[PDB]
C-alpha cells in the first residue's frame, strides 16, 4: 500500500 | 474543529481554501498535507464536510468512498459489537458508520473527542481518507520513476527537481525509494554529470552531488 | 450562530461566501454542503438570512417557500397545541411558523437551542431548506443517467466523471444507484473498455476499473 | 455592536461590505436583507454609521430621513415624557430622537439595551430603517407584475424567475400576491404553456407548474 | 404600506 | 422523495 | 481602540481600510462618517496613527494640523492647570497637547479614558478632527447649492440626486438647509416639474414630489 | 461654523 | 506584541502589509508612521522580524543596521553593567544587543516588558529603528524646499500640497519648518497669489490663504 | 501553534501565505525570516506542515530533509536514551525523530513544550530547518561578492544595493564579511566614485559613503 | 538631528 | 558553515 505523500510529517 | 477544549465550526475562508486547493492543484502530492492542514481537530461532520464540498473529480470521490467503506468494514470486523443497555456514567462504541459520521449526530463525536480517555473518531476517519486521498494520487500521477532522465543541455537542478516529484507521486516504501535514490538518480544523468557523480562515490549526499555538477 | 453556549451573528464573510456560491455555482450538488457548512449551529433567523440575500432565482427561491410550508404544516399536524398560561419555569412549544423563524423572536429560538432538554429549532429548519433544496438541484439537472456514454476516443477516468456526476444530481435511492452503478456504467462504455470491464467481473471495484482501462 | 453582553465597534469588513453592496446592488430587494444581516444586534450608532457612509444616492437618503423623521414624532406622541429628576437607581426614558441616536450617548443607547428589563432601541430604529428602505425599495422599481408576460420563445423557468422578481419588487400584501400568483401567473403565460397550465388545475403547486411546462 | 422583501424571514 | 448529495456527510 | 475594557492595537485592515478610503474617495463627505467609524473607542495615538499616514493631501494635513492647535489652546484657555504634586490616588489633568496625543503617553491616556469618572480625550481629540475635517471638506467642494438646475431632458431623481450631494458638501445649519430645500429645489427644476411642483403645494414630502415628477 | 456631514448621525 | 497582558505572535497580514508597504511607498514619510503602526507592542523579535523580511533596498537597511549600532554603543555607554550573580527574586539588566533582540531571547524580552516596573525594550528599540528610518527617508528625499516654486498656470492648492510634501520629507525642526512657512511659501508663489498673500498680511492661517488665492 | 498556554491548529491565510511566500520569492534570503516569522510557537507537526505543502523545488526539499537528519542523528548522539518505564509523574525525553515530529503524537509535542521546566522541540526542529534553509539560499545564489563593481554610469545607491544583495545572500562569518565591506566594497567601485571614497578615509560609514558619492 | 515624520503624533 | 540571514534578528 502507498507510504503516504509526507516526506517530513 | 475542537481546539484546546471548545468546538467551533469550520470557517470560511476553511472552505474556500480547501475547494480553491482542489481546483488548482487538482490531485497534486501537495495536496494531500494542505488536507490534513485545513483539518486539524475536524471532526468527522468537518471532514465529510470537506469532501461533499468538491465539485467535480466525481470519480476520484468514488473511489475515495471505496475507500472509506473497506476501511469502514475492516475497522468493525476488528471491533465486534456487545449488545446491553448503554449505563448512565458511559457511552457507547462507535460503528464503522460512526467514525465516518454517516450514522452519528455532532455531539455523539464530540462526546466522543471529549472523553477521558479519549476516543480520536476524528483522526482515525482523517487517516482512512488520507489513505484514499494516497491511493488516488498515485493512480493519477501521469509518469514514472524509470523515464526520468536528464538531457543534454538541461542543467542538473532541473533534473533533480523531476525526479524527486515523480518520486514524491509514487509513493514506494523508503526502502524503494532509497534503491531507486542510490540507482537511477545517478543512473539516468546526462554523460558528463553521470561519469562526476560516478567519480564522487556511492555514500555522497544530494548536495555533494547538485554542488558537483553545479 | 451559537458555538460553545455564546451566540454571535451571521458574518460578512459568511454572507458573501453565499452569495457568491450562488453566483457562481447555481444549484450544482456541491451548493448543498457548502451551504450545510456555511451555516453550522445556525438559528432560523440566520437560515432565513441565507436565503434571503439571494437575488434572482426566484423560482427557486419560491419553490422552496413551498416546501418549507409544506414541512411545517407537517410538523403542526404532527404536534397539536395545548392551551394553557406558559409556567414561570418553563417555555412554549414551537409552532410550524416558529421553527421557520417568521413569528419567534431571537431569543426564543435561543432559548429553544439552549434549553436543557434542548430543542433544535435551526437543525429542523435546516433539514427542511435541505429538503427544499434537494427538489430544486434534482430539477435543475439538465442531465439523465441513461444518456452517459463513453466515447469513442474518450478516456475512461472523464466518462465516469460524467456518470457520476450525473449521478450525484439525480439523488436516487442508493439501491438504485446501486443498480445504475453495477449496470449502466459497464453497459454504457466504448467496446473496448466495455469488453475489458466485462472480462474483469461483476464484482470489481471502481479502482480495478479505472485501473483496467487506463 | 452587542453580542453575548460585550459592546463590539462596527468592523472594517462589515461597513466595506455595506458600502459594496450600496455600490452593486444599488436597491434591489436582496439588499434590505443584507443590511439586516450586517446590522445584528447594531446600536443606533452603527445604524447611523452604515447610513452616513452611503455615497451618493442622496435623494433615497433623504426619503429615508423623512421616513425615520416620521416614526421618531409617532413614538414621542405614543410616548409622553413625564417630568422629574431620574431616580439614582433608574435610567430615563428616550425619546424619538433617542432612538435613531441623535440626541443619546454610546453608554445611553447600551444602558438601554443592556438593561433588565430591555430597551430594544437598536431593532427599533432599525425596524424604522426597514420601512423607509422598503419605501425606497418599491418606489424604485422599474416594472409592474401586470408587464411580465412570457415570450413565445421563452423557457417557463426565465419567467417565472422575472415574474417573481417583480413581485418581491412590488412589496403588495401577501393576499394580493396570493392572487397575482394565482390569476396573472398562469394567466400571462405563452398560449401552449397557458394551455397545459389551466389543464394542471387551480391549486397546483409551482413545482407541478415547472415540471409541467418543462 | 409595503409588506417587506424578507420572503422568508 | 430526494436522497440528497452528501455522499459522505 | 480600548473596547468593553481591554486596549488592543489598531488592526492592519482598519489601517489599509482608512488609506484606501482617502486614496478612493478624496474628501467626499462620506469620508468624515467612515473614518469615524475606522476610529470608534481609538485611543489619541490611534488618531495621529490614521492622519499621520495620509499620503500627500499635506495641504488639507496642514489646515487640519492649524484647527487641531486653534482647538487645543481652546481647552487650555478654557481649563487653566493648577500647580502642586500629583497625589499617590490620583492623576493629572490633560492639556491641549495631551489630548492631541502629542505631550501625553499611551497608558496616561489609558489610565484617562478608564478612570472613575472618566476623562474621554479620544473622543475630544475625534471632534476636533472631525471639525478640521469639515472645514477641509467644506473647502474643498466644487460646488454651490445656487448652481444646480434641473435639465429639460434630466429625470427628477438625478436632479435631486446632484441637489442633495452639493447640499451635503455645504454643510450649513440646518435652518438654512431647511431654507434651500423649501426655496431652491422647486424653483430650480425644469419648467414641467416646476409646475407640478408648484401644484402639489408647500407642505409636500421628497416622496411625494419624486413620485409626481416620476 | 459647518455643521458636519452626518445626516444621521 | 504583547496587548492587554497576553502575548501573540506577528500575524500573517501584518507582516505581508509591511511587506506590501515597502515594495509600494518605499521610502515616503508616511512610511515611518505604518511601520509604527504595523508594531504597536511589539517584542524586539517582532521588530528583527518586520526589518529582516524587507527584500531589497539592502543599503538603507545597512544604514538603519549602523544606526541601531551606534544607539546601543551609546546606551551600554550611559549603562554600565554590575558584576554579580542574579537575585532569585530579580532579572538581570539588558545591554543594548539584548534591546535589539541579537543577544536576548523572547522570554527575555517579554519579562522585561511585563515586569514591575517595566523596562519598555520594545519601545527603546522602536524608537532607535525610527531614528534610523527619519535617516533614511530624509536621505532619500529627492527635493528640497528651496526648489518649490508656484508656476504660473499651477493653483495654489496642487503648489502647497507639492510645499508640505517636501517639507515633510527634509524633517528640519520646528522653528526652522515655521521659517521656511512664514518665508519661502508666500515667497515662491506665482506674481499675482504673491500679491495678494502679501496683501493677507504675515499672520494669515492657511486656510485663508487657500481660500484667498481660490 | 501554542500561544500565552493555548494550542491552535496553523491558520489558513499563514498556510497561503507560506505556500505564496515560496512561489513568489523561490529561495531569496528573506524567505528565512519570514518562514521564521509564519512559524512563531509552532509545533514540529506544524513546521512539517508547512515544509509538506511544498509543491516543487524537490531538490531543496531533499536537501532539507538530509540536513534535518543529519541534525537528528547528531541530537541523538549527544542524548543518550537510557532504558526504564516512564514513571508515573514523568514523560520520557525525545529522540532525534520526535523533534522532526515524525515519531511523536501532537500531545507528546504539547506536553513537551508546556512541561515545567520546557523542552522546546518546536524551537530546535525549527532552528535544524533554519540550518538546511541557511544551505539552500546560499547555494541558490547566482552571483559572487568578487563580481559586484559599479558601472561609470551608475550611481552608488544602486551598486551598494546590489552589493549588500550578494553578501547577504552569500551567509559568510561577520568577519569575513566585515572583511569584504572593508575591502571590495570602496575597491569596486567606479573611478570617480572611488577616488572620493578613497578621501573619504578608512573608517567612514555608510551613510557618508553613499552622501558623499551622491 | 531630523524630528521625525510624525506631524501629528 | 552558513551564519543565516537574518540582519538583525
Ligand atoms: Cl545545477
Ligand atoms: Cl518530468
Ligand atoms: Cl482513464
Ligand atoms: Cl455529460
Ligand atoms: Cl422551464
Ligand atoms: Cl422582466
Ligand atoms: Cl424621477
Ligand atoms: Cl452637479
Ligand atoms: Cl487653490
Ligand atoms: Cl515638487
Ligand atoms: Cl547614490
Ligand atoms: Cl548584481
Amino acid at each position: 500500500s502507498p507510504s503516504g505523500v509526507f516526506t517530513f510529517g | 474543529p475542537i481546539v484546546q477544549m471548545v468546538h467551533q465550526a469550520i470557517s470560511p475562508r476553511t472552505l474556500n481554501a480547501w475547494v480553491k486547493v482542489v481546483e488548482e492543484k487538482a490531485f497534486s502530492p501537495e495536496v494531500i498535507p494542505m488536507f490534513s492542514a485545513l483539518s486539524e481537530g475536524a471532526t468527522p461532520q468537518d471532514l465529510n464536510t470537506m469532501l461533499n464540498t468538491v465539485g467535480g473529480h466525481q470519480a476520484a470521490m468514488q473511489m475515495l468512498k471505496e475507500t472509506i467503506n473497506e476501511e469502514a468494514a475492516e475497522w468493525d470486523r476488528l471491533h465486534p459489537v456487545h449488545a446491553g443497555p448503554i449505563a448512565p456514567g458511559q457511552m457507547r462504541e462507535p460503528r464503522g458508520s460512526d467514525i465516518a459520521g454517516t450514522t452519528s449526530t455532532l455531539q455523539e463525536q464530540i462526546g466522543w473527542m471529549t472523553h477521558n480517555p479519549p476516543i480520536p473518531v476524528g483522526e482515525i476517519y482523517k487517516r482512512w481518507i488520507i489513505l484514499g486521498l494516497n491511493k488516488i494520487v498515485r493512480m493519477y500521477s501521469p509518469t514514472s520513476i524509470l523515464d526520468i532522465r536528464q538531457g543534454p543541455k538541461e542543467p542538473f537542478r532541473d533534473y533533480v527537481d523531476r525526479f524527486y516529484k515523480t518520486l514524491r507521486a509514487e509513493q514506494a516504501s523508503q526502502e524503494v525509494k532509497n534503491w531507486m535514490t542510490e540507482t537511477l538518480l545517478v543512473q539516468n544523468a546526462n554523460p558528463d554529470c553521470k561519469t562526476i557523480l560516478k567519480a564522487l562515490g556511492p555514500g555522497a549526499t544530494l548536495e555533494e552531488m547538485m554542488t558537483a555538477c553545479q
